[PDB]
RNA sequence: CGCGGAGCCUCGGUUGGCCUCGGAUAGCCGGUCCCCCGCGGGGUCCGGUGCGGAGUGCCCUUCGUCCUGGGAAACGGGGCGCGGCCGGAGAGGCGGCCGCCCCCUCGCCCGUCACGCACGCCGUUCGUGGGGAACCUGGCGCUAAACCAUUCGUAGACGACC
RNA sequence: CAAGCGUUCAUAGCGACGUCGCUUUUUGAUCCUUCGAUGUCGGCUCUUCCUAUCAUUGUGAAGCAGAAUUCACCAAGCGUUG
RNA sequence: CCGCGGCGGUGCGCCGCGACCGGCUCCGGGACGGCUGGGAAGGCCCGGCGGGGAAGGUGGCUCGGCCGAGUGUUACAGCCC
């Protein structure tokens, strides 16, 4: 696996019937990924490890987006996860604030990259899930959290330091 | 009585690293710093310009000591407002961070 | 010490990228580089936006802090910022650039002239205003 | 992790009148005037209180280090409110066996003049800062007064003449003398 | 643009704002870096020290005076760190070199000349302001210049000078905006049609 | 120094911009009624600007020629026009400011006519009295030193040096 | 890491059974270069560099009272002889 | 010879133009299909049913000229969600 911007490519397999077993049951996995394609192959990795079935044995019934129902209303995304470091495995809460389940995780695997340097290869979602306003652990994220919430933007670099390349005035930063 | 020859600096020709390739040489236009601005520069005729020594003629004049590689821009070069430019004969190095002279007289506005 | 207290409701122009050199009412904030970001009558869909593609502005107005469109609707359209701004600095020179650029040929041989006869009804005052300056200092 | 706010406000006494230079903080009580820089430190020093009642720094995008600092600025201000109104004495007893430390002041201030320390012939001089007038006490025996508006001022220097006398290549378990600080005080006490 | 540049150095990053000087010297371009004392350098005072000291052991053992020459004055200094992004070795590298011109202070005709400011080497800009440093100026003192002390009292000279200059002109601008005041009927349908296309509003 | 006539060559260019200090979780400017200092400087108060409009996104000045016969504008400009007093030294090289002669009347609107209209074509326009190297006019000044040879040694291989 | 010694006490000074490294001033392996042969051991003289600090400067240790002594830091500034 | 009429070759030397075509590299438009017969949104309202932050609120405290501003709590809706 990659990235780019991720989304819920949403699916669902059952393992090919037998004359034994004619209607084996159906599994709707929430995988999550940046197209189908790999999506697709990101539930037979996972179903893989949680039955035992697999790319011959199978068929995709349904692979498809499912996509967002509140994508304009600010969020509390949380994720029981799982990764594998340079030493073990380990399992995460982890609070992102987006407005998208998939811009949420899209968060997430930004920063496994950063604040671990896992590579989404290593990482696992267990399970993504909204969350009210208390439940919340993360004091990053407790505080965007209230209503007369207030700031400035202290030190505002300018960009554009290349139109006008060189210039006269020197820039200014307080606004 | 001005430009109309808008300022154009000549920067090197075309080239990978451990190659240069002389045929399309890169023209640095004053006043474009990106890829958007450089369309109205495509086409456009433009001259390094020199005197050298001898005379030789001039076209509604007498015999100057005034020479011209006489060419032409083809497409543009990268992202900050580089532009590639295709003269008749070669251009010779000589010519390396001087002027060269882009005109408008093909204009396609 | 600043002034321009990044509410729910500071109206901010957006300097840049899809929607630049509109307004837009921070409906709220989603992070430490984020907003929900909303400008119902400047033509900019409630969505995400960035801090650093957009100023803002001493403006204020008072939906609270997740009001749905038609409550940001009001709020905007009485206090009306749309007249209020267009009297501001910003709007003035702002729509000044945009008239330069905006400009023929035409134009601007007529500026050429208006101009130098301004510069030396202007001049000549000013060597006047020396001359009643020095025989002052007399 | 970024904490969107850490502020707090001293609280400026009806003495004292603080005047801020956009980040400077100048401070006039009854002893005399005390200014101060924090163009470093980087926060918003605003002085809320009317009349003239508070000092509130702010620090605002600020991650844990610089959270610190908040609280640092906050504590030089009620330092020097202290400095300004009271004014500080650092007390300090000379310690000894056997070599009588034999001090003497020497201008106004200025010159701690040291012979004997542990019968050195070399008389340790000692300068203090601006601001700092030492003295030699009185009601006790061997024992020096620094009085000055300035904490940091008047600190170097206990500890200037309290470094300059230190023993060499001995046991500082068993040698214990020279000149050391035994009471941080202040002038008037209120 | 065209013509003779002058970069003012103080608040400039030393090779960010090499680079940029050293990228005009090549398209022909003349440059003339000034007040390069001011110019300031990212890391800690003592780290950049530790390093310039680096330098001055780096030297030809069988014999010292073929040996680099580590120039003290910040000029210098910048000059090699803009040389050493040139391709020097070459014709067209010394004739860059040639276009380029560096002073420690700010002399005759430069003094007197309306000047420039890099801010994409300009360390507000691309610096953090919890972060430590050096001046050039300071650097080359402790690594033997001469004439920090000098330098400061002829700039502080210039400052009193051009400040005396920066009054008269301000004294100008204080005219013009009374006499526009004061002309405002025979200069108010020109100055219509400066507003409506945009110029002076 | 001025101002004159030809000609090898070596090139780059093709309006200028004549100025604070610096801050950046801040600045810019006005005005002081008031206060202190040396027309200025510092202070305090208020009033404006501050994604900056006495904004390098900037300002200025013009760019086919002259006619003449209205209005707006009217003492502006010139004669390498001419003397004196400044101020400027970091490696000045430039300003600035005062008499007198002669000459001219120009920016913006307009009438009104004109300029080889070369018959769709290229190095067009200037910084150009460039830089440098060779030669034709007047006035005023000028008016050698260096090296060899010799001598000396304070120096030595010879060279070098006193 | 740490079982011990050190009157007592792990770690002032030490430190077993184990275990992780450097270093190329020891010897081995190896055989990459040279057999139209690069002078093959020591001594003298003479430079310069490193630190893997024996002295000295400034320091922190000690089971340092002094005296004397070892442990360690910056440190290679000048020393290392007949 | 004057035609430079019609045909066949070229250009002395420097050049410019035009319209087909091949290959490219771009740039404007405009129309549709599908999809959880798309999610989302808007407007108009209406009639309902619930929950949270939190009031045109109340209240403890502060700061300013009953009003304006700050914090603290129960939570109905006279805001919003
Ligand atoms: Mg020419
Ligand atoms: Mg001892
Ligand atoms: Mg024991
Ligand atoms: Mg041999
Ligand atoms: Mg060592």
């Amino acid at each position: 696996k990659a990235s780019g911007t991720l989304r819920e490519y949403k699916v669902v397999g059952r393992c090919l019937p037998t004359p034994k077993c004619r209607t084996p049951p159906l599994y709707r996995m929430r995988i999550f990924a940046p197209n189908h394609v790999v999506a697709k192959s990101r539930f037979w990795y996972f179903v893989s490890q949680l039955k035992k079935m697999k790319k011959s044995s199978g068929e995709i019934v349904y692979c498809g987006q499912v996509f967002e129902k509140s994508p304009l209303r600010v969020k509390n995304f949380g994720i029981w996860l799982r990764y594998d470091s340079r030493s073990g495995t380990h399992n995460m809460y982890r609070e992102y604030r987006d407005l998208t389940t998939a811009g949420a995780v899209t968060q997430c695997y930004r920063d496994m990259g950063a604040r671990h340097r896992a590579r989404a290869h290593s990482i696992q979602i267990m399970k993504v899930e909204e969350i009210a306003a208390s439940k919340c652990r993360r004091p990053a994220v407790k505080q965007f959290h209230d209503s007369k919430i207030k700031f400035p933007l202290p030190h505002r670099v300018l960009r554009r330091q290349h139109k006008p390349r060189f210039t006269t005035k020197r820039p200014n930063t307080f606004f | 009585s001005g430009r109309l020859w808008s300022k154009a600096i000549f920067a090197g020709y075309k080239r990978g690293l451990r190659n240069q390739r002389e045929h399309t040489a890169l023209l640095k236009i004053e006043g474009v710093y990106a890829r958007d601005e450089t369309e109205f520069y495509l086409g456009k005729r433009c001259a390094y310009v020199y005197k050298a020594k001898n005379n030789t003629v001039t076209p509604g004049g007498k015999p100057n000591k005034t020479r011209v590689i006489w060419g032409k821009v083809t497409r543009a070069h990268g992202n900050s407002g580089m532009v590639r430019a295709k003269f008749r004969s070669n251009l010779p190095a000589k010519a390396i961070g001087h002027r060269i002279r882009v005109m408008l007289y093909p204009s396609r506005i | 010490v600043f002034r321009r207290f990044v509410e729910v409701g500071r109206v901010a122009y957006v300097s840049f990228g899809p929607h630049a050199g509109k307004l837009v009412a921070i409906v709220d904030v989603i992070d430490q580089n984020r907003a929900l970001v909303d400008g119902p009558c400047t033509q900019v869909r409630r969505q995400a936006m960035p801090f650093k593609c957009m100023q803002l502005t001493d403006f204020i107005l008072k939906f609270p802090h997740s009001a749905r469109q038609k409550y940001v609707r009001k709020a905007w359209e009485k206090a009306d910022i749309n007249a209020k701004w267009a009297a501001t600095r910003w709007a003035k020179k702002i729509e000044a650039r945009e008239k330069k650029a905006k400009m023929t040929d035409f134009d601007r041989y007529k500026v050429m002239k208006a101009r130098k006869m301004r510069n030396r009804l202007i001049k000549l005052e000013v060597k006047k205003l020396q001359k009643a300056a020095l025989l002052k200092a007399s | 992790m970024k904490t969107i706010l850490s502020n707090q406000t001293v609280d400026i006494p009806e003495n004292v009148d603080i005047t801020l230079k956009g980040r400077t903080v100048i401070v006039k009580g009854p002893r005399g005037t005390l200014r101060r820089d924090f163009n470093h430190i980087n926060v918003e020093l605003s002085l809320l209180g009317k009349k003239k009642k508070r000092l509130r720094v702010d620090k605002w995008w600020g991650n844990r280090k610089e959270l610190a600092t908040v609280r640092t600025i906050c504590s030089h201000v009620q330092n020097m409110i202290k400095g300004v109104t009271l004014g500080f004495r650092y007390k300090m007893r000379s310690v000894y066996a056997h070599f009588p430390i034999n001090v003497v002041i020497q201008e106004n201030g200025s010159l701690v003049e040291i012979r004997n320390f542990l019968g050195e012939k070399y008389i340790r001089r000692v300068r203090m800062r601006p601001g700092v007038a030492c003295s030699v006490s009185q009601a006790q025996k061997d024992e020096l007064i620094l009085e000055g508006n300035d904490i940091e001022l008047v600190s170097n220097s206990a500890a200037l003449i309290q470094q300059a006398t230190t023993v060499k290549n001995k046991d500082i378990r068993k040698f214990l003398d020279g000149i050391y600080v035994s009471e941080k005080g202040t002038v008037q006490q209120a | 643009e065209g013509q003779v540049l002058v970069l003012d150095g103080r608040g400039h990053l030393l090779g960010r704002l090499a680079a940029i000087v050293a990228k005009q010297v090549l398209l022909g371009r003349k440059v003339v870096v000034v007040r390069c004392e001011g110019i300031n350098i990212s890391g800690n005072f003592y780290r950049n020290k530790l390093k310039y000291l680096a330098f001055l052991r780096k030297r030809m053992n069988t014999n010292p005076s073929r040996g680099p020459y580590h120039f003290r004055a910040p000029s210098r200094i910048f000059w090699r760190t803009v040389r050493g992004m040139l391709p020097h070795k070459t014709k067209r590298g010394q004739a860059a070199l040639d276009r380029l011109k560096v002073f420690d202070g700010i002399p005759p005709p430069y003094d007197k000349k309306k000047r420039m400011v890099v801010p994409a080497a300009l360390k507000v800009v691309r610096l953090k302001p919890t972060r430590k440093f050096a001046y050039l100026g300071r650097l080359a003192h402790e690594v033997g210049w001469k004439y920090q002390a000098v330098t400061a009292t002829l700039e502080e000279k210039r400052k009193e000078k051009a400040k005396i200059h920066y009054r008269k002109k301000k004294q100008l601008m204080r005219l013009r905006k009374q006499a526009e005041k004061n002309v405002e009927k025979k200069i108010d349908r020109f100055t219509e049609v400066l507003k409506t296309h945009g110029f002076l509003v």
